[PDB]
């Protein structure tokens, strides 16, 4: 070798060599991955090197957290990345279309042809592809009984189907009450929360928020009935100047005088709220909560709770947003123009504790546009299930709104995809007649996984399938019960059209760009 | 113990023919590794760096600079594809592989008892007539049209992996050197490298990636109260701060009254409501600095209803200062009407996979864009853009030296025969090595046969009897079906400037290798 | 962080390495045998200088021959032995030309790397070079221009055997032609078979070659343990078995019953040994050569005979001497000889370089087996020279062979690189590129002649072809001084071996071609 010639301790792989080594690690990926696609697939136990266990089966998680040292493994772990990111499902099958692609073409390159020649016949199935993918989506004008029947498809494959109906119903009235009038929505206005009071199957969905700590004061009130919410950024703690200034005193009366002075600054923002509570009619209970993003000191807490002022104090950045379309106030970072025009109002305000650890609770709301998830799991690894389902529902609602059409189910479009490309086979006319036999091929492992993940036989379920949609033109799929073909349009099983629409271009890209690589090397030491 | 007498320790000593035939041999064997990158039917070739990632790319430059060698001749073949690199876009593999063959054919007369110095002195005879050559072969270019220019910049990116999307990738690539394009006083530039950001977000499509008319960054607004969506702002660029920092010096306050340490936390507050002042008598829209902005500086561009964005970088603040036509200000109370960029477009703060990106688009006339590349992951995007590079540059050659010479084999046989006319007028001991230098410029046809599969025999003899008539000259090698097309019906054109380096870089090459007759290792430095 | 590349499809070696394709096992062979072309290329010719080559066992070799050069070298590349052992069996056929096939085929190897990478594989460089090669076999009967076959004495061998001398020892060309001409032309077996093996070297450390000769027996270097080495009548009995008695070989034991057989039994003895010593006493013996040891009473017989002992502890030189004197090695003892005895005319012993030696010296009848005795002031002269003497006897084999002689010096090298070239031209196909490589392959060996003698060899190699019109066919190189002018071959006398410039050819063809087979190398882990 050449590169052994200049750097002795630089391995190197040739032409036939390199290829080897990217396919035979595509299949590695591929084996694994295929045992939990799917609602009938098998669950992950994931245990790093500190001892905790992360009980996942998503195909984004099981790629990241697994202990594999490989190039070819860090290529797919980056186009699954890219994935879970912009558009949330569709990470374990974006990995068996690449090892299949990888596989297929293993038939023919090693047969005497040339890799080049089958990544010509890859675009020109993509293309084919494409244009077919468009033909068999399906507008529904995003109904909410649609958005129902899309989130359960989503979160079957990653829940045992009897928290999948409790989590539909907070996914899908979730995405709804955000945003209208054709807007964009925002997944940053939904709160995530990780509680463990009763048991996993409890997640509810709270219409307000509910934030993460508590009062930091014992004699302020536990549940407020009709409140106000003052969203502060000011800081009510005891700030130093920034020049470095020091105080100098005579006599030890004239100290005392500098200890008043040096909090009339602090308490005069103090006396801004509590002229506030005064300028709302406070004839009545008139409860009064502030959020307080910066700390507070102790000080004003006791003057606060003298008054009858519930005190937050360090919350979160993005908190000023989600809880400002919440209550309907001003999130204000001054008292120079304080006014009840920047108040909020809830109907219930209140605390509860788990453990010292209390969690304020912001219920009741007339138009919130922005709510909070309530997961109660019991366990550590049982919080981590539900988050990354959640995140996994959110965004496939998301998908399902954005654009207007919705993309069949499990078996109904990788079929009548391969088989519009057999009829287009002959339309190459030339040596890429066996590059869309490849691609044809490799669309038919999502039948192929379903049917062998649910127990039953992969070539006999092939046949049936291409059978009820040869004789017919309703786009047929795969059934995880019976085994029979049915259609995935009216049993309820939907997909999103830019999951299929990115499966078939950042696995076609991934594919051509690793059967062109002859000189896997490691040099740089 | 005795230490024995010896004089300069623990260093090498190595001449001879042992070293003239030894640089030839590490030559010879950087030529090797590119080799198969070449042409249009090359191949990506996957490297490994000791940083962690992973760098899968088939352009000569970006394979050698990831190879860590030993030998010290084999160390110069490295800088010269970064010479390349540098200066042209689309030049640097054809100058490795050129001057490892003539340095492959200046060691067979090293074995005849030749002195270097007669080989390098008919290897600057030789120089010199090929860069004559090609100025009588050139043909002159309209930079004014369209079409012309996109057939310039697909013939540099059909060897680079963006020849898939070859009807996206040419516009992209045409439209960022054109507004770029700046000339304030009496001198042209044309900066790709400060001005024209390529930004690269994994997801969606390539077939979305397009040149934004602007720039773009990933910073959120820093108050949510702000508004996310202007349609005409007035963008204001600043420099420093605005807040409350310690001055450059030893300033104490002596604080002996109680009344002293409340005014104090007032002029805090007095002087950011002084330079907010300052800011708003030009009716802004858009406050962008480069420091951090205090919340109470946050206060009264809220209310005033203005966007602020907090910390831009350095290099975003100069490329957004084209395309909206403003001027980085480093003070608050100096600013003028002149200060304020107008003409911007529409400002939407939006977001790509979980994260925000302002967008700073639909200017009127700017002068710095940033190409959006989206792809499936960061391994494919950063090949698109290390391709868009070697694709702008080539560009720029163009607008400053509008001259186009027949690549694809057909301009290293058109001097390798006028190098052999020339020859028989020697009568000379450097006739032999002049001969030479024209066997060692078919090396560039013989590479696009031996990547697609055809002859070396067959094609090589019927290529070298087409140039040996004067008429049409421009017979190359078509690199992908394998047969002799003329270029002027492919439409595979390189630029002057692109084939003057690679004939420039490749000769003196083999200058500096040829004059190496030892090599002392073991010394240290300071 | 930093990932790796693992085993593919078959690395299954447990220390192994792999080698397969052009780069990796084609052109690394050529590489390899290219470093022995260069190695052996200041050595050739008779301006070639010497090699101090000390091989595994510390000792020490200078010689300019490339035989002896390879076999102390330990070379461990593969493709390169097979370019050792081709030179091996040019020594082995002829004795000599074994410095040809190292340039030859390290010429055409070379070559053959600037066609693979050009164009053609080796499909057509191995077809191309054997079509080249058989019409290299018709050229060399047609370059002979003179024959040894006049005149077979010591005056016209002594200047047929001058370039096989003066390749190795050029100032000594004319004392060593001569040394070596009054012992091949002695020992001939009257038109038979001529044997090499009849001429031995007596390395006398003493004076310098001035003071070599050649006598016509025998010289061995050990004493004679009695008084009779005055020898001039030299009956030579020649023994094989120990000259001590005669005992049994299933066990031997004495078996005594009485006084009478125990006191006369050290009498019996020395009667018994007695009637044999004096039974070569009365044949007319005068010398008497045993090869095992001899008794104390052996000894006391033989001095009182007066007969001379000669211990030969070698069984191989004992052979040597019965076809020196003519006599027959008797395994049995002492019989009465009645005509298997050994006739001489001189044996004596003299003290020549502080070494006491036994000459067989034959003065009338001088032609049975000849020995060349070398003087020389170191031991590593003598054995440059020993190796120089050896060529030249391995030479008169090859004229008992066939008689025909081609001009060297490189006058049959630019005829036979002309005469390929003409059969490159009018070849009507993609084969012909190995064939004009073929004719260069010729024309690197009187450019190593010029390299060696510091004459610029790109106008030696002008001055070949410009004098070689199609009529000439007889100019090779003049080396003796600077600004060459090179004249005729027949003229100065330089021409040597047309049967080993037959086989060199052959020989470093076949070579080329084995090495150009091999594409795919697999080597197991060295102990
Ligand atoms: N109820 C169902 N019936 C049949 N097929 C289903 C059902 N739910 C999901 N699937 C199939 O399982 C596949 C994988 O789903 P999922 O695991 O959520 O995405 P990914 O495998 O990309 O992580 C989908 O292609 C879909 O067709
Ligand atoms: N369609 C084509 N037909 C023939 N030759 C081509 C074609 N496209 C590219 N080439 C050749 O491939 C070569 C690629 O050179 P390249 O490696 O890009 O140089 P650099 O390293 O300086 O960018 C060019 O010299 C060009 O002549
Ligand atoms: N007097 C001379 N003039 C010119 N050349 C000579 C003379 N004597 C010998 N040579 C050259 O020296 C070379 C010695 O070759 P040599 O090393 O003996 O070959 P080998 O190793 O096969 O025996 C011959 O090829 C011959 O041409
Ligand atoms: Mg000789």
């Amino acid at each position: 070798a050449a590169v052994k010639t200049l750097n002795p301790k630089a391995e190197v792989a040739r032409a036939q060599a390199a290829l080897a080594v990217n396919i035979s690690a595509a299949r590695g990926l591929q084996d694994v991955l295929r045992t939990n696609l799917g609602p009938k697939g098998t669950m992950k136990m994931l245990v790093s090197g500190a001892g905790d266990i992360k009980l996942t089966k998503d195909g984004n998680v099981l790629l990241h957290e697994m202990q594999i040292q490989h190039p070819t493994a860090s290529l797919i772990a980056k186009v699954a990345t890219a994935q879970d990111d912009i558009t949330g499902d569709g990470t374990t099958s974006n990995v068996l279309i690449i090892g299949e692609l990888l596989k297929q073409a293993d038939l023919y390159i090693s047969e005497g042809l040339h890799p080049r020649i089958i990544t010509e016949g890859f675009e020109a199935a993509k293309e084919k592809a494409l244009q077919f993918l468009e033909e068999v989506k399906v507008s529904r004008e995003m109904d909410r009984e649609t958005l129902i029947d899309v989130a359960r498809t989503s979160l079957r494959t990653k829940v045992h189907a009897e928290l999948a109906d409790v989590l539909t119903e907070a996914v899908v009235d979730s995405i709804l009450a955000i945003k209208k009038q054709d807007e964009p929505i925002d997944l940053f206005m939904i709160e995530i929360m990780e509680m463990k009071h009763k048991s996993e199957t409890d997640t509810s969905l709270i219409r307000g928020l509910v934030l993460d700590h508590g009062a930091r004061h014992p004699d302020m009130k536990k549940r407020v009935e009709d409140a106000y919410i003052l969203t502060c950024n000011v800081s009510l703690e005891y700030e130093k100047t920034e020049v470095n200034s020091g105080f100098f005193y005579k006599s030890a009366e004239e100290r005392e005088k500098l200890v008043k002075a040096e909090r009339k600054f602090i308490e005069d923002r103090v006396k801004k709220i509590i002229e506030l509570k005064r300028k709302v009619c406070g004839d009545s209970d008139k409860g009064f909560v502030v959020i307080n993003q910066k700390g507070i000191d102790p000080f004003s807490l006791d003057a606060l709770s003298k008054e009858g002022i519930v005190a937050l104090r360090r919350a979160k950045r993005r908190n000023m947003e989600r809880l400002t379309l919440a209550c309907g106030g001003v999130a204000l970072n001054s008292f120079d123009d304080l006014s009840p025009d920047c108040l909020g109002h809830a109907g219930l305000v209140y605390e509860y504790t788990l453990g010292e650890e209390k969690f304020t609770f912001i219920e009741k709301c007339n138009n919130p546009r922005s709510v909070t998830l309530l997961i109660k799991g019991p366990n550590k690894h049982t919080l981590t299930q539900i988050k990354d389902a959640v995140r996994d529902g959110l965004r496939a609602v998301k998908n399902a709104i954005d654009d207007g059409c919705v993309v069949p189910g499990a078996g109904a479009v990788e079929v009548a995809m391969a088989e519009a490309l057999i009829k287009h086979k002959p339309s190459v006319k030339g040596r890429a007649q066996l590059g869309v036999q490849a691609f044809a091929d490799a669309l038919l492992i999502i039948p192929k996984v379903l049917a062998q993940n649910s127990g039953f036989d992969l070539q006999e379920t092939l046949v049936k399938i291409q059978a009820e949609h040869s004789e017919s033109g309703q786009l047929v799929g795969v059934d995880l019960n019976t085994g029979e073909p049915m259609v995935a349009a009216e049993v309820g099983v939907w997909d999103n059209y830019c999951v299929k629409k990115q499966l078939l271009h950042s696995c076609t890209v991934i594919a051509t760009n690793i059967l062109l690589v002859d000189e896997i090397m490691r040099a740089g030491m | 113990h005795r230490p024995v007498l010896v004089l300069s320790q623990n260093t090498k000593r190595e001449s001879g023919r042992k070293v003239q035939s030894g640089n030839i041999n590490a030559a010879k064997t950087i030529a090797d590794i590119i080799r198969t990158c070449l042409g249009p039917k090359s191949m990506m070739k996957m490297l490994l760096d000791p940083m962690g990632g992973i760098v899968m790319t088939n352009d000569g430059n970006a394979i050698l600079r990831e190879i860590q060698v030993q030998h010290p001749a084999a160390k110069s073949m490295i800088e010269i594809s970064r010479t390349q690199d540098e200066e042209v876009g689309d030049g640097t593999t054809s100058v490795i592989i050129l001057a490892g063959e003539m340095l492959s054919v200046a060691e067979h007369f090293l074995e005849q008892q030749m002195h270097p110095t007669v080989v390098i002195s008919a290897y600057r005879k030789a120089l010199d007539d090929m860069i004559s050559t090609l100025k009588k072969i050139s043909i002159p270019v309209d930079i004014s049209d369209s079409d012309m220019m996109l057939n310039i910049i697909n013939s540099s990116i059909t060897t680079k992996a963006i020849s898939r999307w070859s009807s996206l990738a040419c516009n992209i690539a045409l439209d960022a050197v054109k507004m770029v394009q700046f000339e304030e006083n009496g001198r042209k530039e044309i900066d790709i490298k400060k001005y024209a950001r390529v930004e690269k977000i994994p997801g969606g499509i390539i077939e979305d990636s397009c040149v934004l008319r602007g720039v773009m960054i990933n910073k959120d607004v820093t108050h949510p109260r702000m508004r996310r969506y202007i349609k005409n702002p007035r963008i204001v660029l600043l420099d420093s701060s605005l807040e409350y920092k310690k001055g450059e010096s030893q300033t104490d306050i002596e604080i002996t009254r109680e009344e002293d340490f409340t005014r104090i936390l007032q002029m805090e507050e007095e002087y950011i409501q002084q330079l907010c002042e300052d800011i708003i008598q030009l009716k802004p829209d858009v406050v962008i600095t480069e420091k951090g902005i205090s919340d109470l500086a946050q206060h009264y561009l809220m209310r005033a209803n203005i966007t602020a964005i907090r910390r831009v970088r350095k290099t975003d603040n100069n490329r957004i200062a084209r395309a909206c036509g403003a001027r980085i200000v480093s003070r608050p109370e100096e600013l003028r009407e002149d200060d304020v960029g107008t003409g911007a477009g529409l400002l939407e703060i939006k977001k790509i996979g979980d994260e925000y990106f302002t967008f700073i688009t639909d200017c009127k006339d700017p002068k710095a864009c940033t190409i959006l590349l989206r792809g499936a992951s960061k391994e494919i995007l950063s090949e698109v853009e290390r391709n868009l590079q070697d694709a702008m540059q080539v560009c720029r050659n163009v607008l400053l030296d509008p001259q186009l010479v027949p690549g694809g084999g057909a301009s290293e046989m058109a001097v390798a025969h006028a190098l052999t006319e020339k020859s028989k007028a020697m009568t000379g001991v450097e006739q032999w090595p002049y001969r030479a230098v024209a066997q060692a410029l078919e090396v560039i046809p013989r590479t696009l046969i031996q990547n697609c599969g055809a002859s070396t025999i067959r094609l090589l003899t019927s290529l070298r009897a087409k140039h040996t008539q004067e008429n049409c000259e421009t017979w190359g090698v078509n690199g992908e079906t394998g047969t002799l097309v003329d270029m002027k019906e492919l439409g595979i054109w390189e630029p002057l400037a692109v084939k003057l380096q690679t004939y420039k870089t490749a000769v003196e090459t083999a200058v500096l290798l040829l004059r190496i007759d030892d090599i002392v290792s073991g010394h240290k430095k300071k | 962080h930093v990932p790796k590349a693992p085993g593919f499809a078959q690395m299954l070696k447990e220390g192994a390495k792999h080698f397969s394709g052009l780069e990796e096992a084609v052109y690394r062979n050529i590489q390899a045998c290219k470093e022995l072309a260069q190695t052996t290329r200041t050595a050739y010719g008779p301006n070639g200088m010497n090699k101090m080559v000390i091989n595994h066992l510390e000792k020490l070799f200078v010689t300019n021959d490339a035989a002896t050069i390879l076999r102390e070298l330990e070379v461990q590349h593969p493709a390169a032995k097979m370019i050792v052992m081709a030179s091996h069996m040019q020594e082995q056929e002829v004795g000599d030309g074994t410095n040809f096939v190292l340039v030859f085929a390290g010429a055409l190897l070379e070559l053959a790397e600037e066609l693979l990478r050009i164009g053609l594989s080796v499909s057509e460089v191995i077809e191309g070079y054997e079509i080249a090669c058989r019409k290299a076999h018709e050229i060399l009967p047609n370059l002979v221009c003179c024959s040894a076959k006049n005149l077979r004495d010591i005056d016209e061998v002594s200047s047929l055997l001058r370039t096989s001398i003066m390749s190795k020892q050029y100032g000594n060309e004319v004392f060593l032609a001569k040394l070596i001409a009054q012992a091949c032309v002695s020992i001939f077996p009257d038109s038979g078979h001529f044997n090499v093996d009849n001429i031995r070297v007596c390395k006398i450390l003493g004076s310098g070659i001035s003071s070599s000769s050649v006598l016509h027996g025998m010289v061995f270097k050990k004493e004679t343990e009695g008084d009779v080495t005055s020898v001039k009548d030299a009956k030579i009995a020649v023994y094989s078995c120990p000259f001590d008695g005669m005992i049994t070989e299933t066990k031997g034991t004495v078996l005594i019953k009485t006084a009478e057989e125990l006191m006369n039994f050290s009498k019996g003895e020395e009667n018994l040994m007695d009637a044999q010593v004096k039974a070569i006493a009365d044949t007319g013996a005068n010398v008497v050569v045993t090869g095992g040891k001899v008794a104390d009473m052996a000894l006391h017989y033989a001095n009182k005979y007066n007969i001379m002992l000669v211990r030969l502890n070698s069984k191989w030189d004992l052979r040597r001497l019965c076809k020196t004197v003519g006599a027959t090695a008797l395994p049995r003892l002492t019989p009465p000889v009645l005509e298997e005895m050994g006739h001489c005319d001189s044996v004596y012993l003299s003290e020549v370089g502080d070494t006491q030696v036994v000459v067989f010296k034959h003065e009338k009848e001088d032609g049975a087996i000849s020995t060349i005795v070398l003087r020389g002031s170191t031991d590593n002269l003598m054995d440059d020279i020993e190796r120089a003497v050896d060529d030249g006897v391995n030479t008169f084999k090859v004229l008992t062979r066939d008689k025909r002689l081609v001009p060297g010096g490189g006058a049959t090298e630019i005829e036979l690189a002309k005469q390929i070239t003409s059969y490159g031209e009018t070849c009507p196909g993609l084969e012909q590129y190995a064939i004009k490589k073929f004719a260069e392959a010729f024309e690197a060996i009187p450019r190593a002649l010029a390299e060696n003698s510091g004459v610029k060899a790109n106008e030696v190699i002008s001055k070949l072809y410009a004098v070689h019109q199609e009529g000439n066919k007889n100019v090779g190189l003049d080396i003796e001084a600077e600004v060459p002018a090179v004249k005729d071959m027949l003229e100065a006398g330089i021409l040597d071996t047309y049967l080993g410039k037959y086989w060199a050819i052959k020989l470093a063809t076949n070579a080329a071609v084995t090495v150009l087979r091999v594409d795919q190398i697999i080597m197991a882990k060295p102990a």
